[PDB]
């Protein structure tokens, strides 16, 4: 049993 | 390791129940990442007035995830609630549809619909609707009992870029 909470940004796309 | 769809949505956890309509939309995303995405996953919530969106479909909030690693990914997604100014008192007292949609490099593969019961918890207001919408007394109850999941077949990682942008047509 494993998970991944991530850090879901608010758009904020960068290139 | 490209097992077809690199990302598949296991489901969504409707945390807000019962809620108000002017109450923040909180959905918890659970999906399985088969291979670590070289691109980013964009998750968003759209509010739909029943079907054709009599309120004009509105993206409440959009989140972007990365770097997204292999395994199940799980997080709480919060979308700002829609203003009743878009839907008059008699117009938001209806069942509507919420769309949770993920786009990978522009390609949307998952859009999940949920029906929401919107009503006045006060019988006097339910039977006799006031001129001004009092959404603070309007109950939003998501029928999470029925998830409407729609999968679009997209090409992951090994896709050549050509037509990733929807053809903008002169509407109205």
């Amino acid at each position: 049993l494993a998970i991944t909470m991530l850090k879901p940004r608010k758009k904020a796309k960068a290139l | 390791g490209a097992m077809g769809s690199i990302v598949s949505l296991l489901g969504i956890k409707v945390l807000n129940n019962p809620a108000k309509f002017t109450d923040p939309y909180e959905f918890e995303i659970t999906f399985e990442c088969l291979e670590s995405l070289k691109h980013d996953l964009e998750w968003k919530l759209t509010y739909v007035g029943s079907s054709r969106s009599l309120d004009h479909d509105q993206e409440l909030d959009s989140i972007l995830v990365g770097p997204v690693p292999v395994g199940v990914n799980k997080f709480v997604f919060s979308a700002d609630p829609p203003s009743a100014e878009l839907i008059p008192a008699s117009e938001l007292v209806s069942v509507t549809v919420i769309l949770l949609s993920c786009s990978y490099d522009g390609r949307e593969f998952v859009r999940v619909g949920y029906y929401v019961n919107n009503e006045y918890d006060e019988e006097e207001l339910r039977e006799n609707p006031p001129a001004k919408v009092q959404v603070d007394h309007i109950v939003r109850n998501i029928l999470a009992e029925k998830p409407r999941v729609t999968r679009f077949n997209i090409v992951w990682d090994n896709e050549n870029e050509g037509d990733l942008y929807p053809p903008e047509q002169p509407g109205v």
